[PDB]
This record gives C-alpha cells, sequence and structure tokens, in this order.
RNA sequence: GACUCGUUCAUACUACAGUGGAUACACCAGAUCCCAUCAGAACUCUGAAGUUAAGCACUGUAAGGCUUGGCUAGUACUGAGGUGGGAGACCGCUCGGGAACACCAGGUGAUGAGUCAG
RNA sequence: GCAGAUGUCCAAAGACAAGCUCAAAGAGAACAGAAAUCUCUUGUAGACUAAAAGGGGAAAAGCUUGUUUGAUUUCUAUUU
RNA sequence: UAGAGGACAGGGCCUUGACCUAUUCUCAAACUCCCAAUAGGUAAAAAGGGCGAAAUAACUCAAUUUGU
C-alpha cells in the first residue's frame, strides 16, 4: 500500500557497525574522468544528493560532472527490456569501482612484456590461462607418515 | 551500576585520531581541501598558521590521497637571524612569519621578480585559502595578522575588514603590525611602576629595546626580509607473573 | 465476483520468449543540457579548428585550381 | 613541586522560588556583597547565583569561616546560614580540561579527593 | 630527540602504576591596548620568574576490550536429483557449497610530507 | 493480513556563522523534602531533533547567541 | 528462571526487601556484535587503446601555456 522514496531500507541504508559519523574526510579527493567506471554506495550520513532504492550496488560509468554533482550511466532491468537510465548523485555517495583495475593490470602487463615478445619474435598464449587439467608428475611419501582413516562409531 | 562495563567498552567507538587528539576539525578540512569536480588539478593550495603558546608556525600545503605535502615553511625562530631576538609570540612577529613564508614560496617557485608585493603600510598573482587552526577567530587575531602579512607579501587570499582590529581602524591596524601597542604598555608600565615592567620586560629590558625602537626595529626586519629570503615479549611476560605469583604467595 | 488481485506467474518465461532486449548503444550522447559554460567554450573550439582547417582546405584548392 | 590547591572558584547561591521584588532584593544585596552582576537560573526564574575567585573568594572563605561532615569526595564542600555559600577546590593544571586545543582529562593521582580536603581545610 | 600538517580511523581505546624535561610542546605571570564574559575560569593580547606535579611521549597489568590465526565443524545450514525412507512431523543418499557464538594461542601499531635541535 | 499514521504545524521549528554539549547516576551544600537552585565526578546518546514509525546526527543535524529571508525570477538534465 | 556473594527504606545484633558484582534455565515476523547456498551486478582491446608532437578555445589554473 505504501511505496515511499526510501520503503525497505531499515537495514540496507543502516551504516554498519562502528561506522557511524561523517564520511571519510578523504573520500571528496578521489580523481574522476569521463569514461570511468564506477560504483554507486548509498550512504546515510549525507543526506541531500542521495541515490535511490534500488540503485545501491550497482556500477556504471561517468559522463557528467558539475561543482557537485555526477551523472552515471546504468542499465536496470524492466521486465522484457533494458534501457538506459542517467542518475545524479553526490561525491559522498559515489565511489570509485575495481570492476576493470583487474583488466587494466593485464592491458600493462601486455604493454610491458609482449613488447620485448615481439623484439624477441616469440608467440606466447596470452591468452588467459583457466588453469584445467593438471599435469602427471612423481612424488614421494615415506611409509611413515601414510594415516589410514575409518569410519567412526556411534555415541 | 558501572558505566564502563565490558559492553560498554564493546559498543564504544573510537574517534578519528587526529579529532580525539583535538588538533583538527573535519569539517573544515574538507570544505577547505573538496573543489569543484568539474576542474582538474585544481590543488587548492591552503596556507596554514598554527600558533603555540610560544610561537607560530606557517606552512603552505597541498592535498593528496596519500596525505598532504608541504610545499614552504616558517617558524617564528627565524626572526633572530632577522634581527628580532625576543618576542616570538608578538602580533608583529606574526606579520613577519607570514611574509617570510611568501616571499620563501614566491622565490621557490621562481616569482620574486613577477611579485614585488606592496610597500611599508597603507596576471592574478598566485592563490591560497587561509586556515582557521580551531582558535576562534575573533576581531585582531595573529593569524589574520599573519594573512595580512602574506597577502603584502604577494599571496592572494580573500579577506574582509571585520576581524580586522576595528569594525575598520588602518591606523590600529598599522600600530599592532609595527609593535606600537607594545611600546605603549611600556610606556604605561613604565610610568605606573617600574617594578612590574622590568619583571615582565626582563629580556627586553636586558637586549635593552627601547619603547620607541620597537616599531623601527620591526620596519628594518621587514624590508630586510623582503630585500632578502622497553618492551616485553610473551615468554618474559609469563615468566616475569609467574614470579609475582611466587611472591605473592608469601608476600600479604 | 472474487477477482484475483495480482501475480507474477509467467512474466519472466514472457520476457525471455522474445529475448532480454539490449539497448542500441550509440556512439555520441547528446549534450543538450550537460554542464553548460564548458561545451560553450567547447563549441568555439570546434568552429575555429573547422574554420582553420577548411580555409587552408580552400587556399590549397585554390593554388591548385590556378 | 606545585601540588598546592590553589582556591579556583567561590560561588554564592540565592534560591527564593517566586518572582521579583523579593528576586530583585536578593539581587541587590548580592550586589552589595560582590559588585559583579548576578545570573539567573530556569524559567519553566525562581534562583540566582553569583562566581568569584581570587582575593575575593580569600576574603569571602575567611568571612564565612566564622562540623567536618558535608565535605564532597572531589574536595568541595559549602554552607548556608537568606543566602548560600559553595567552594570548589582544585591542583593547578585543571586548565587541559577546559581549554579547546587538546581537551583530555586529569588522572585521579592529581585530584584532591576528601581525605586532603579535610587537611586543607583545617589548615587554612 | 622534538614538533607541524596528514593517511591508516581502535593492535591506534580505556582504567590503574612506573619512567622522561636544554629548544619541544605545556603548566605558569598579568589584564593597558585588540578581544569576552557573571566570572582574564574559558577566549583574545603581552610575557618567560618557577616548573615533569599534570597533559604529552615510553613502558608495565596471568588489565577489559580490540585484532589476527587454530578450534568450534564438515556441526548447524543449503542449490540440483530421487516411483528414497517415514501415517505424518521429519530423516537418509549422489553431485555440490559452507557458518556463527563460546574456547585457546599471538600482538597492542604502521606510516607520508616538512622543519628545528645536537 | 498485521503494528500504526496523514489531508496539519512553524519568521522560526527557515539560511548561515560562532560558542557550548545532552539524559542519567552518585557526592556535596539555609529554608528545601522522592522530587526545586548551584557545583563536582562519570558519561558513544541511554535525551533532543513539530507530528506516527523507521533511519541519520557530537567542536552537531542538538542547546544558546549573532546577522538575516535563497520560503526569490526563468530555464534544463533527469529518479521514483 | 533460580540461586552465590555485597555497602537505602521497615520493625524486634536479627529479619523484610530494594539495590550492586560475577554466574544460570529459555526466547523474539515488527532484536542484531556475526554470517552462508541460492539468486544479483560489472569488465575480459580496433567506430577501441597505449605511447609523443602540431594546432584550437571565449573553459579552467597563478600560468595563450598550467591543464582539460
Amino acid at each position: 500500500k505504501s511505496r515511499g522514496k526510501r520503503s525497505g531500507t531499515r537495514y540496507k541504508f543502516s551504516k554498519k557497525f562502528r561506522k557511524h559519523g561523517e564520511c571519510t574526510a578523504n573520500k571528496y579527493l578521489e580523481k574522476l574522468n569521463y569514461g570511468d567506471y564506477v560504483d554507486i554506495v548509498c550512504d546515510s550520513t549525507q543526506q541531500k544528493g542521495m541515490p535511490f532504492n534500488y540503485y545501491h550496488g550497482k556500477t556504471g560509468k561517468i559522463f557528467h560532472i558539475t561543482k557537485r554533482g555526477v551523472g552515471v550511466l546504468v542499465n536496470k532491468r524492466v521486465k522484457h527490456r533494458i534501457e538506459q537510465k542517467k542518475v545524479c548523485v553526490r561525491i559522498e555517495h559515489v565511489r570509485k569501482s575495481r570492476c576493470n583495475e583487474d583488466f587494466l593490470l593485464r592491458k600493462i602487463k601486455n604493454a610491458e612484456l609482449i613488447k620485448e615478445a615481439k623484439l624477441k619474435n616469440e608467440h606466447i598464449n596470452i591468452k588467459r590461462k583457466t588453469e584445467g587439467p593438471k599435469p602427471a608428475a612423481m612424488i614421494k611419501v615415506p611409509p611413515s607418515k601414510i594415516i589410514t582413516i575409518e569410519p567412526l562409531p556411534f555415541y | 551500576k558501572v558505566v564502563k562495563n565490558k559492553a560498554y567498552f564493546k559498543r564504544y567507538q573510537v574517534k578519528y585520531r587526529r579529532r580525539r587528539e583535538g588538533k583538527t576539525d573535519y569539517r573544515a578540512r574538507k570544505a577547505l581541501i573538496l573543489q569543484d569536480k568539474n576542474k582538474y588539478n585544481a590543488q587548492k593550495l591552503r596556507f596554514v598558521v598554527r600558533k603555540t603558546n610560544s610561537q607560530v608556525i606557517c606552512q603552505i600545503a597541498c592535498a593528496h590521497i596519500e596525505g598532504d605535502k608541504i610545499l614552504a615553511e616558517a617558524k617564528s625562530k627565524e626572526l633572530i637571524r632577522y634581527g628580532i631576538p625576543v618576542g616570538l609570540k608578538n602580533y608583529a612577529a606574526a606579520y613577519a612569519t607570514g611574509l617570510l613564508c611568501a616571499r620563501r614560496f614566491l622565490k621557490s617557485l621562481n616569482l620574486d621578480t613577477q611579485f614585488l608585493g606592496v610597500e611599508k603600510v597603507t596576471r592574478k598573482p598566485i592563490k591560497a585559502f587561509l586556515d582557521v587552526g580551531i582558535t576562534r577567530t575573533t576581531t585582531g587575531n595573529r593569524v589574520f595578522a599573519a594573512l595580512k602579512g602574506a597577502c603584502d607579501g604577494g599571496l592572494n587570499i580573500p579577506h574582509g575588514n571585520n576581524r580586522f582590529p576595528g569594525s575598520f581602524n588602518p591606523e590600529q591596524l598599522r600600530k599592532n603590525i609595527l609593535g606600537i601597542h607594545v611600546a605603549e604598555y611600556m610606556k604605561t608600565l613604565q610610568e605606573e611602576d617600574n617594578d612590574k615592567y622590568k619583571t615582565h620586560f626582563n629580556d627586553y629590558l636586558k637586549n635593552n629595546i627601547g619603547a620607541d625602537d620597537i616599531e623601527q626595529m620591526y620596519l628594518n626586519a621587514h624590508e630586510k626580509i623582503r630585500q632578502n629570503p622497553k618492551k616485553l615479549n610473551a615468554k618474559l611476560r609469563k615468566k616475569r607473573v609467574k614470579e609475582k605469583l611466587a611472591l605473592y604467595v608469601e608476600k600479604l | 465476483a472474487k477477482s484475483k488481485n495480482h501475480t507474477n506467474h509467467n512474466q519472466n518465461r514472457k520476457a525471455h520468449k522474445n529475448g532480454i532486449k539490449k539497448p542500441k548503444k550509440h556512439k555520441f550522447m547528446s549534450r543538450k543540457g550537460l554542464d553548460p559554460n564548458f561545451f560553450r567554450n567547447q563549441k568555439y573550439c570546434l568552429k575555429g579548428i573547422q574554420k582553420k582547417k577548411k580555409e587552408l582546405k580552400l587556399k590549397a584548392k585554390q593554388e591548385k585550381n590556378n | 613541586v606545585m601540588r598546592e590547591i590553589k582556591v579556583n572558584k567561590l560561588v554564592l547561591n540565592i534560591c527564593v522560588g517566586e518572582s521579583g521584588d523579593r528576586l530583585t532584593r536578593a539581587a541587590r544585596v548580592l550586589e552589595q556583597l560582590t559588585e559583579q552582576k548576578p545570573i539567573f537560573g530556569k524559567c519553566r526564574k525562581i534562583s540566582c547565583f553569583v562566581t568569584v575567585r581570587g582575593k575575593k573568594a580569600l576574603e569571602i572563605l575567611e568571612k564565612g569561616l566564622k562540623r567536618r561532615k558535608n565535605f564532597s569526595d572531589t574536595g568541595n564542600f559549602g554552607f548556608g546560614i537568606g543566602m548560600d555559600f559553595y567552594v570548589h577546590l582544585s591542583r593547578s593544571g585543571y586548565r587541559v580540561t577546559r581549554r579547546t586545543r587538546r581537551r583530555s582529562k586529569i588522572s585521579k593521582t592529581h585530584k584532591v579527593t576528601k581525605e586532603d580536603a579535610m587537611k586543607w581545610f583545617q589548615t587554612k
């Protein structure tokens, strides 16, 4: 019967234990660029410039920057299709993401390795390994460490 | 009951270290540091004036996620090399520290010839913003003295006349930055009783600093400065506690 | 007559019958009302670069067409 | 050592529980006692008081000198006579609990306590 | 050794004792002027006669707490399968994933930039 | 279905700045008491924040003071 | 839900309690210091990126050369 703004956030928007008090005085100092990937986290110490109920935890990208506002583009599901949505949030709530730091590190490794690989004219399986079947080898174990197992009785 | 229960200790949330020490504010700090995200690389340099009970310190600070960086520094105890061996908490001392800070910072950034400042007392210049330093910024404060000194040195900080002595007294501002009020206090105290005067300004009298000498001395200093810049481990803990128990067996 | 007041059955299957549709993800996004006083400068930037490039184009065209 | 308990605060308390006229008379007599303007209480206006230090504190304490049970735990006490009288004593360095820059508390080893309070009182 | 501006935002806290005072912070002398009050207690201004007593720094407590690791325990719990069992409530099995509280052991910080002093 | 609430109220209960820190408990002091004023010690909210409830809030978002009316004109990007 | 221990009121050293310290039996759709499997989200390089010059601007920055 009731579907207000902050409906059903009795715990979600609640600040975690021993984390009360204003936002960290260094979160303002992060650097943002157009095209970066960002995460949206709804903090409650700040009140204005607040995200909405559904968007807590989602991701996106930066396409709009004002004196304090940040506009992020998000894919929100509705029944049969996905439609872009632009949400304007504030710096306190917004938070730099990690969804692309893995790929950035991979690109840096590629740049600093395949350069010398090409210099030597070597081909590598630069695709991610996804280790599957282990190889077959020989191992040692003395008979003094083999501890048998047997099912246990009842009590 | 007892309010110091283990449950209370469990539920306590510690403060930030600086706030616990009382050194900082973490509202004025974040307001000062944060700048519009529309602009980029806007460092927003902050001038920092801190008064102890002995001397004042003036720094130039830049912000980082890793931590603040200090570019230029100045202490009150450098005025001996500029001719002031006494009274480093003085209003003129704060003014001199501000001017010293501004001049060193400008020289190190190599804009000395590009910014000559002002003379004596009455492209855009580089910018800085003043720190409050917790202290209640009432009318006529050493922090605003250092602010005026920096502005005269060549910096630009948006400041009004509200907390300058008078609400506006350029004569009193000149007197305070030149040390005139100190001279007048010397005159009055000397007239009223010599004993208190000597027991108070024993060091001024030792260095033989006349009342009508303070202002000219500070003026000369300003011109010169403008023209020239043990532990225990677990095993020992157990050993010593078991020894303590052994002694307490027959101690009391 | 009592009427069922709500249901959400079969909705997901109906949604996935046609496949979850994706937005077209075009390249450029319009700047109709985003943070003016910056694109205000950017438009002059584009006009200036285009003017220089086209005037050099016309200069070359004339000096090659006699 | 300077563990001497210099007098820190004297307070005169007046409580009538009615409106002015008598309240103004209490203010008048308090003014004639000490020239400092008094301070009121709450108006849920029912009481007033004043604080003093220094030589005035010494003189008024000696005047009020003219039972060793009513001493508080932390070296404070007082008595009546229609005026009141109350005192607070403490050792030096009390500032560190009040001034703004490095606010912090005093260890119990520096406080005065009642056992020393009686000693100081019967000494002075 | 000491301070200033920071980050990490309790291993950094808190209670109780011991240790450390040349500049250091700090207590401390004062109220003519800037400045504030009921009160020079606080705030502001001017000083440096005396000072580790206190704060501050360090250490100690079979200190509480905090925080890691072991153990709780493959236990509670649960996704898929089952013409499995049980009158039912519930309980097995295959492929799967995986707790917490209490308990025990160890520890009480690290750190950037800048400066003074020798 | 359940536990409730709304069709108002407010120049301050709005804006900003500055100062201070609340409940409670104990200890003490003419009348004076379980409760009446003051002071001290402890004190991570146990009070306060117009309303119901749920969040948030400590050099404050609370208490006191100061100056004030951005509770203004017009127009976009958008969320529920 | 019960005891173990301990310094404001009631009466005849004694009793009644309240109160305080550490224990104990069992709970909470509208309790949470903690926390699963399931389900949820994003990235995995060419209309793109990395690495330097040359231009442009009425934007920003102390910077027509700081940068964007």
